[PDB]
């Protein structure tokens, strides 16, 4: 009983409304990154952050029900 | 020069479907 | 490198190779505008 | 709101185009910046 | 010699007329006269070689390995041997032996069958065409087997050649199957090898389509039988009638997923069935043939490196460690400088 | 009718172009989480802290190599529930635990849940018989042993597989050199139905498409169908003797051979579930005990058995200080199994 | 006026889009403007990827070492190389890469004129270029045309090797050069027992032609025997025997061409993977043999100025870690590289005596340039991964290189094996148009209703 | 003589540019082919002109 998905997306009110939207979040998304804010939201870390200059060990988990201030601690060493 | 070579790629890119896109308002034999 | 006379033509050189690719999906174009009758 | 205004055979070609650049850019990030090994 | 001729003439045509007969229980044809004693040639030599044939010096490094049952494996351990490595791409037919033992010792068993096998299978594929022209059908179901046909040769010859010897074909055997995949990992990163990855989508897409096509006509069969009868008997050999509502079936697989994503031409949809397998395994094929000529997998090896230059390994490395084990280990005589170049 | 529950069952199963039914209620949340999770997690999470192993887009890695990871091995069995003792309710820690494999596998599998109950629901809806829906019964088998039982059965989430391309080509080298499940029966019968499976897709769709009726005067001939002609399309009669002649045998029954494509791979997938179950204990066909009592006495016996298991040890040894850093392997170089040169 | 209103659709035609150019099998004009539109890509790529190749080339890196499969082609005809391969002049390869070029332009302005705006059939037009395909004379005559011109083709390269330079000799002795051939091998014995050699190892059928002057003389004899088959195929129509074994038809004679291009593909790939003569080393590297066997040579040399004495030494299993025997006794390399004794290569043949491998010239003879040779050999071996990684599978991302012996041996590899499946796709089909059953079985006429049953 | 060949090569480069386009869409288009054919006939004269002039000039730079 929809309208075909054809008619809609050759409609210039389609593109219309989607050429501002589809712009709009692929530029959100861009500077979701290009802002850094990723890595903080995901935990993920920088080029510069993998290691600290001396240790060359990976922060391997080791600690389960304290694994959330362990991995605090790996990162307090960082810088 | 990636800013020349990606104006090239887009002016020779655009002539195939302009060609057909120039018929197709002709009329023409498509 | 090609002559030194030749070398603004340099990006254009990089490109040409790909041309004969477009030609394939030239005739996808083509084709959809005929309603692939 | 009326389809077919704008040709279906544009909208594929530009959408495919559109696809191959931005495919296009991930193969050119496989040797520049993280991931291109050097 | 006057009308001999004619009699010796039409004697010919009695034969060509029985091979090409349409009336035998088994077709034999053109492409089965050379099938027939080249796939009994290579069966012969391989179960009797498979039972009882001495270890073959696979290696060329007289390290005799053991394949027949008679000489300590199972069915599971067993099978024939390659030929040596001393010979290479050499042809070994038993006539180039001094002796049968000699044979033995450096694999002739081996090439026998894979040659015969490789004729026999080729001829196969040329019969399948050849009936369905005598039965009038459409022709290209031996365009299908050629892919199995394509991954054989692979395997069998195409390998071999590009790396120099018939001791790095596929072992005619269970565990030898293995062992030449796992060095093929080693040696070429199939895993990471896109015309495999095809391969594997081919194969779990074939079984998954096999299964899915299979369940959607079994589900709508028409109820032609009673519930103390298999439904099998509702339908008759030659009936002119379908014997399932494939517009039953098709409004279950709509819904299942949406309309527009379900065959509803039958047509199309055993073209599909067709070709999605075909055309994996003509991939996969391909994968061997050019990694035959070492155009290996994609190496993502130290790929990420952090911002001072340390590597930051990925699953691509984890991958190379497990290959590394594999390569110091394969053929852990026959390597004397440190390169694996073939 | 009237009543909230008839009328919210009335809105359920409306058609439109995508069924939702009671069965969506489960199936579209857990779909679309297992799915999200995973492209999320493979464009913006690391393994750093799990694995030490960098599994993003974000990080450099590519649709081959991003993963998300199983968590640490010190996390055992923990649901690692976003609110549970580990994480906290600390998204961002949850995310570097491991957490979102977890949420991944569990979602997972209430989605296949919800998806199979989709295949009862629909067809109970159009009246056809429910064989999708028990064929899926074999992807679900398959699911739940390896990503379940599995890890299970080992010591922690940390051994199952990662969801990523690299990450399970870690998966498929690991178990043959711990566990060497090529040797595994149930794994060969997996195998056979797997391969099996895609040459009956193959044969079929090939075999219909070489058998057609000339309905139509097109050289294109996926027009001369229509679905709801009561006549095959094909013709059974001729495929049944080309089969008979090529092959010896050849089906005679549409139904017994539409019900054949489905058993083959459902049966395959199944036999392999089995075994992983039994790898999920440790319980593998790892040796064949009358070849190591030969090999040990007879240093001159040697099987392609014997030549993979030094390919294993190989994979052991050189892949473990990496692939599991919990242990904290430090293997001196003097002690990895290696062969000449290499 | 309506969309189906000219004959390029289904409607018109029989054929969907997907199959479309068979809807030019009886258009002569329309088809003859697709050949030469088709001929116009070739030439075209020709001359943009020379040109491509040219303006990347670092004349003092090797060739294969940058990606370069044509200038190579170029370089092997003795244009822009000196002694050892080294590019003297890079305007040769410009030159070959601008004609090319140029060219393409005038294929591709026919081409386009002939699809679209010539006549659609050529048949009223003119009863020369018109042509059915059923008349089998008129076949045979356009095919006798081509015969002569690719006779000629051949003669071209002699005419380079004899009268305009020469070619690149890898052989020449003193080291690889540029020379004139001037006595070509014409003994028939010589030219044809290339044909009847195994395809076995050591042996190798045509692809183990050593010399330039087999070569040469080999091309003398095809282009005479091209020029005299098109002539007979010109004043001749096929035989009775003829008539009857083949199909008649455009698609049928496709297909024998497909089964032919296969076989010269399948060719092709063994030729650039094992023969360094017409495909010299130095500009497309060393062969899969060559650098193993330059391997075994690298370490021999070493161990050898270390004091080992390498005829005596024995290996782990026996055999001498440096030095074996052949099957047949002669004296080869030790290792893996037992399989490759058969290679040979003009940095290796100055070892090589009367029973092999010679100890005393590898005690007291081998050149630094031969060190050198072998060692860049041994590390420019063709292997790599597809991300063009250089080394085996288990190397670290580093050196950029896949030889271009594998990227010319897989491509037509694949390329020869799909010429094969179209061959089989299109000789079926042939056939069953031919008798009449490539649309279905007729319904009222089922073959098999009238044959007894097999049982 | 005068490295004047950087304009004639892009008068080339240019011209083939007018002609990729302008050719098909003449060879296809119903009106004006008149016209369009003595055009086709111009182009093409020039740029085999240009092609010699080029390829002239180039041995002065
Ligand atoms: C058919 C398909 C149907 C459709 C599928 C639907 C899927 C629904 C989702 C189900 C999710 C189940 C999660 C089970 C988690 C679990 O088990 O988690 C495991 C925990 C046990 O915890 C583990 O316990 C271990 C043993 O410790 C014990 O022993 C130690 C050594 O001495 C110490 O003393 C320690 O203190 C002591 O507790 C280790 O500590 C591990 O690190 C730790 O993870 O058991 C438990 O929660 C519960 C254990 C009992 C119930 C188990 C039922 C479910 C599993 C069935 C399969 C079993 C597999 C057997 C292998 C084959
Ligand atoms: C009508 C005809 C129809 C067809 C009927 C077929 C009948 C015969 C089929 C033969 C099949 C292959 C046999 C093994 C070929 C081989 O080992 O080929 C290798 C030979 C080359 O041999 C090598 O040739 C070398 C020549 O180099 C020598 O000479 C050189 C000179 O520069 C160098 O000096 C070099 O170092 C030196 O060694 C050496 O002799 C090597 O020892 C030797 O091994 O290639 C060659 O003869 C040429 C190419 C051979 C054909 C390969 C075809 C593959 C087909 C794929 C099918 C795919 C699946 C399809 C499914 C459907
Ligand atoms: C039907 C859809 C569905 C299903 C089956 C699941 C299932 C799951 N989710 Mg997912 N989730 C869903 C939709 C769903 N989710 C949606 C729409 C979102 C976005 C909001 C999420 C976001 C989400 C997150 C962020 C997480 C999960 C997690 C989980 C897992 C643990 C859930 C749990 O313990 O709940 C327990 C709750 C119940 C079983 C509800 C029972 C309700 C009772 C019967 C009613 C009576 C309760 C009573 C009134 C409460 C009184 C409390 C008071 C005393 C204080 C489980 C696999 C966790 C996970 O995967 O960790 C790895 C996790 O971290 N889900
Ligand atoms: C000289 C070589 C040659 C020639 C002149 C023909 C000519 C013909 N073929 Mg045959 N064919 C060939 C080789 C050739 N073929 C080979 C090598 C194969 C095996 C793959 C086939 C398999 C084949 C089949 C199965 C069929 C034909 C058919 C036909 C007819 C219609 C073709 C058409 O309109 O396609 C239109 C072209 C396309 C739809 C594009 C296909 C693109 C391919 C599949 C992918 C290319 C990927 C590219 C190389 C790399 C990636 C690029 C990237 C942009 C993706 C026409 C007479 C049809 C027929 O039988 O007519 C009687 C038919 O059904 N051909
Ligand atoms: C080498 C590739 C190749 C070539 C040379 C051709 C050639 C041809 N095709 Mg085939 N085709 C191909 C690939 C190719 N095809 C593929 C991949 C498919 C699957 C998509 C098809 C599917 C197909 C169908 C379904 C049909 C054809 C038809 C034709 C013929 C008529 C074209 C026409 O009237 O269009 C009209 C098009 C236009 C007017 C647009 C302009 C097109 C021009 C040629 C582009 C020129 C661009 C170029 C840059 C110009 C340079 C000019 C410069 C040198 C001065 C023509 C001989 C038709 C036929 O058989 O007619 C009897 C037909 O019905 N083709
Ligand atoms: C195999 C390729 C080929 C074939 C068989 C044809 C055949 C034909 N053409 Mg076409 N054409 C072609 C390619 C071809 N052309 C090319 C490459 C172009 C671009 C220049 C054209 C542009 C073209 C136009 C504009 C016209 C034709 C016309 C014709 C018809 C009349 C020909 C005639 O009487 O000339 C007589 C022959 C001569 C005067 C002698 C020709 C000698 C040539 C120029 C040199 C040959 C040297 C050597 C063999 C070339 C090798 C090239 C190779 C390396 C690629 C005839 C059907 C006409 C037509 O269709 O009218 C209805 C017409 O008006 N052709
Ligand atoms: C493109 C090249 C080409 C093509 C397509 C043709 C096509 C044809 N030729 Mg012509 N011919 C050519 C070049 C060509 N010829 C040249 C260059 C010459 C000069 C030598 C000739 C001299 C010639 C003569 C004298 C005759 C023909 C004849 C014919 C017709 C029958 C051919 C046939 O049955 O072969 C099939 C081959 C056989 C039936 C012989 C057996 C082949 C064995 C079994 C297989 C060998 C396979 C093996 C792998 C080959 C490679 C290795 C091998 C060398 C060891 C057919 C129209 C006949 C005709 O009717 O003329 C009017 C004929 O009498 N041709
Ligand atoms: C040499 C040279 C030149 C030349 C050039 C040329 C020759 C060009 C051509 C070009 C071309 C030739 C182009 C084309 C293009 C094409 C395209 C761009 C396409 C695309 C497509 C697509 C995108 C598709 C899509 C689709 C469709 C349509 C339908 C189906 C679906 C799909 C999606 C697939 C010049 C002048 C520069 C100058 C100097 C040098
Ligand atoms: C987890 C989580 C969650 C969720 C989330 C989500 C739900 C998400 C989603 C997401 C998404 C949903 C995303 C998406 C993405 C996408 C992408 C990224 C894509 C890409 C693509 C491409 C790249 C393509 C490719 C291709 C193909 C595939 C084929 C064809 C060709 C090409 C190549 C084009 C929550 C909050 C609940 C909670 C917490 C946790
Ligand atoms: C028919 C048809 C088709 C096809 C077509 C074709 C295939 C065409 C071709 C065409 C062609 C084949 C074209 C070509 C052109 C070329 C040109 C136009 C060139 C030019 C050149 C130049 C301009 C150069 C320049 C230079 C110099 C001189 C020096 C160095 C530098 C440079 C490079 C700048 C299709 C598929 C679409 C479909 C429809 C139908
Ligand atoms: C240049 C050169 C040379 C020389 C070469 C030559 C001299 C070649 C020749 C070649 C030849 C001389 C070839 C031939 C070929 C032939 C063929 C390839 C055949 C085919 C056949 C067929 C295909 C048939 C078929 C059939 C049958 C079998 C049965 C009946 C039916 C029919 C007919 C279908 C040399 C090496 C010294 C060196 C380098 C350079
Ligand atoms: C969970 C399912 C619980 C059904 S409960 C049921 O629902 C009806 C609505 O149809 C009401 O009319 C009725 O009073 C109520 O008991
Ligand atoms: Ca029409
Ligand atoms: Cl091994
Ligand atoms: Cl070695
Ligand atoms: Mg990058």
């Amino acid at each position: 009983g929809e309208r075909p998905f054809s008619d809609i997306i050759t409609s210039v009110r389609y593109w219309v409304i989607h050429s501002i939207t589809i712009p709009a979040l692929f530029i959100a998304g861009w500077l979701f990154v290009s802002t850094g804010l990723a890595y903080d939201v995901f935990g993920t870390p920088r080029p510069d952050s993998y290691y600290a200059q001396e240790q060359r060990s990976i922060p391997l988990v080791t600690d389960r029900f304290e694994a959330k201030q362990q991995v605090e601690t790996f990162l307090e060493q960082l810088k | 020069e990636v800013i020349a070579q990606l104006t090239m790629i887009a002016m020779i890119g655009i002539a195939g479907p302009m060609i057909i896109f120039l018929l197709a308002v002709r009329r023409g034999n498509l | 490198k090609l002559p030194e006379a030749y070398a603004i033509f340099d990006p254009l050189v990089d490109v040409l190779p790909v041309i004969p690719v477009l030609f394939l999906a030239l005739a996808f174009v083509w084709q959809a505008a005929v309603g692939f009758r | 709101s009326e389809g077919g205004r704008i040709p279906l055979w544009i909208v594929a070609t530009v959408a495919g185009m559109g696809v191959i650049v931005i495919v296009g850019l991930f193969f050119y990030g496989a040797y520049a910046g993280l991931g291109s090994s050097l | 010699t006057v009308l001999q001729r004619r009699e010796q003439l039409n004697l010919w045509e009695q034969f060509c007329s029985w091979v090409t007969s349409t009336n035998n229980r088994l077709y034999v044809g053109w492409f089965g006269v050379l099938m027939i004693p080249t796939l009994l040639a290579a069966t012969i030599c391989f179960v009797i070689a498979f039972i009882a044939a001495p270890p073959v010096d696979i290696d060329g490094i007289r390290e005799p390995v053991s394949g027949s049952l008679l000489y300590g494996n199972n069915i599971i351990t067993g099978a024939v041997v390659p030929s040596s490595n001393a010979i290479g791409l050499h042809f070994y037919p038993i006539w180039e032996a001094a002796s049968l033992d000699e044979w033995l010792y450096n694999g002739g068993p081996y090439q026998l069958i894979i040659f015969h096998f490789l004729i026999g299978v080729f001829c196969y594929m040329g019969r399948e065409w050849e009936l369905s022209y005598r039965l009038g059908m459409r022709p290209w179901i031996c365009v299908a087997y050629s892919a199995p046909v394509a991954a054989a040769t692979a395997v069998f010859l195409i390998y071999p050649i590009g790396q120099g010897s018939f001791s790095d074909g596929m072992p005619l055997g269970i565990s030898g199957t293995f062992n030449f995949m796992l060095v093929f990992q080693a040696e070429h990163n199939i895993l990471m090898h896109p015309f495999h990855q095809l391969g594997v989508a081919g194969v779990f897409g074939g079984a998954l389509f096999s299964a899915m096509h299979g369940s959607l006509v079994t589900s709508s069969l028409i109820r032609e039988t009673t519930e103390t009868e298999s439904a099998n008997y509702g339908y008759k050999f030659g009936q002119e009638e379908e014997t399932y509502n494939i517009v039953a079936a098709h409004g279950y697989f709509g819904r299942l997923i949406f309309q527009y994503a379900s065959f509803n031409n039958s047509r199309a949809l055993h073209f599909f069935l067709a070709a999605w397998p075909v055309i994996g395994i003509w991939f996969t094929a391909l994968g061997i043939s050019t990694m035959a000529f070492n155009l290996n997998g994609f190496n993502f090896n130290h790929s990420v490196v952090d911002a001072q230059g340390n590597v930051i390994n990925t699953w691509a490395d984890i991958i190379n460690r497990a290959n590394l084990g594999m390569e110091v280990m394969h053929e852990r005589n026959a390597h004397n400088f440190p390169l694996d170049l073939a | 009718e009237r009543g909230w529950f008839d009328i919210l069952d009335d809105w359920l199963k409306r058609d439109r172009f995508v069924f939702v039914g009671w069965s969506g209620i489960l199936l579209f949340p857990c779909a679309y989480l297992a799915l999200g999770g995973w492209l999320t997690g493979t464009t913006f999470v690391t393994s750093w802290y799990t694995h030490g192993l960098a599994s993003s887009y974000l990080e450099g890695c590519n649709f081959l190599t991003v993963a998300v990871s199983t968590p640490a091995n010190s996390m055992g069995h923990s649901l690692l529930l976003l609110w549970g003792p580990e994480a906290q309710g600390d998204f961002t820690r949850w995310c570097q635990l491991g957490g979102l494999w977890t949420f991944i596998a569990l979602h997972g599998a209430f989605g296949l849940i919800g998806f199979m109950l989709r295949q009862f629901e629909i067809a109970r809806l159009v009246g056809v018989r429910p064989y999708n829906a028990i064929a899926f019964s074999a992807p679900i088998a398959v699911f739940v042993s390896v990503f379940l039982i599995y890890p299970l059965g080992q010591s922690s989430w940390f051994f199952a597989p990662s969801f990523g391309v690299a990450a399970i080509f870690r998966f498929l080298l690991f178990f043959q050199g711990f566990h060497n499940w090529t040797l595994n029966p149930f794994h060969m019968m997996g195998v056979a139905g797997v391969l099996g499976g895609a040459l009956l897709c193959a044969i079929h769709g090939a075999t219909v498409e070489n058998t057609l009726f000339q309905d139509g005067e097109g050289a294109s001939t996926f027009r001369a169908f229509n679905p709801t002609q009561a006549e095959e399309t094909y013709s059974m009669v001729t495929a049944n003797r080309f089969w008979s002649q090529i092959f010896g045998i050849a089906f005679s029954n549409k139904r017994w051979l539409h019900f054949f494509m489905l058993f083959v791979p459902v049966t395959g997938l199944w036999m392999s579930a089995i075994g992983v179950v039994g790898l999920a204990l440790n319980l593998r066909s790892y040796d064949f005990i009358s070849q190591e009592i030969r090999a040990a006495e007879d240093p001159e016996f040697e099987t392609f058995y014997t030549k993979n298991l030094l390919l294993n040890e190989g994979i052991r040894a050189w892949m473990a200080p990496q692939d599991q850093p919990h242990e904290n392997f430090v293997f001196p170089e003097e002690v990895l199994p290696r062969g000449n040169a290499l | 006026n309506s969309i189906f209103a000219t004959n390029r659709d289904q409607e018109s035609s029989g054929f969907a889009w997907w199959a479309g150019n068979a809807r030019l099998i009886n258009l002569s004009g329309k088809l003859l403007g697709a050949h030469v539109a088709h001929a116009g890509l070739i030439v075209f790529w020709a001359g943009a990827m020379t040109l491509f190749e040219l303006a990347h080339f670092i004349p003092e890196k090797p060739m294969y070492e940058q990606g370069l499969i044509l200038i190579p082609h170029i370089a092997t005809l003795g244009w822009g190389v000196g002694p050892g391969g080294e590019v003297v002049d890079t305007f040769p390869f410009f030159v070959v890469g601008v004609v090319h070029l140029i060219s393409s332009a005038v294929l591709g302005f026919g081409g386009v004129y002939h699809a679209i705006r010539g006549p659609e059939t050529l048949e009223e037009y003119s009863s020369f270029f018109g042509y059915d395909w059923k008349d089998k004379n008129k076949m045979t005559t356009i095919l006798g045309f081509h015969l002569i011109v690719l006779g000629i083709g051949a003669l071209l390269l002699v005419a380079k090797a004899m009268f305009f330079g020469g070619l690149y000799d890898t052989w020449a002795p003193g080291g690889g050069d540029v020379r004139v051939i001037t006595n070509p091998t014409l003994d028939p014995r010589v030219i044809f027992g290339y044909l009847l050699k195994s395809p076995f190892g050591g042996e190798g059928w045509i692809v183990s032609v050593n010399n330039l002057e087999d070569v040469v003389g080999g091309h003398i004899w095809i282009g005479l025997i091209c020029i005299a088959g098109g002539i007979w195929h010109i004043l001749t129509t096929p035989f009775g025997w003829a008539r009857r074994a083949f199909i008649w038809s455009g698609e049928a004679y496709l297909s024998y061409s497909l089964g032919a291009l296969s076989m010269m593909g399948f060719i092709a790939t063994c030729f650039v993977w094992f023969n360094n003569t017409v495909y010299p080393s130095e500009f497309y590297g060393p062969t899969g043999p060559e650098a193993s066997q330059a391997q075994a040579m690298t370490f021999l040399i070493r161990d050898q100025k270390l004091g080992a004495n390498v005829g005596s030494a024995q290996g782990p299993t026996g055999l001498g870690k440096y030095l074996m025997r052949s099957p047949t006794g002669e004296i080869i390399f030790g290792g893996e590289t037992m399989r490759f004794w058969d290679f040979r290569g003009p940095w290796l043949e100055p070892l090589r005596g009367p029973n092999g491998l010679d100890l005393n010239k590898i005690k007291n003879d081998i050149q630094p340039w031969q060190e050198r040779r072998a060692a860049e050999y041994m590390t420019h071996a063709p292997l790599g991964s597809l991300n063009s990684v250089g080394g085996v599978a288990t190397e670290i991302n580093s050196v950029n290189f896949v030889s271009p012996r594998s990227w010319l041996a897989t491509s037509h590899f694949v390329l020869a094996f799909f010429f094969l499946v179209g061959h089989l796709w299109h000789a079926g089909r042939a056939r069953a148009a031919a008798a009449g059953f490539e649309k279905g079985i007729d319904r009222e006429s089922e073959p098999v209703l009238s044959m007894p049953s097999l049982d | 003589m005068t490295i004047l060949f950087q304009l004639a090569l892009a008068a080339l480069v240019i011209l083939s540019f007018v002609m990729v386009i302008g050719v098909p869409v003449a060879y296809a288009s119903p009106q004006d082919w008149d016209r369009s054919k003595q055009l086709i006939f111009l182009g093409s004269g020039l740029w085999i002109a240009l092609v010699l002039v080029v390829g002239v000039l180039n041995f002065f730079v």
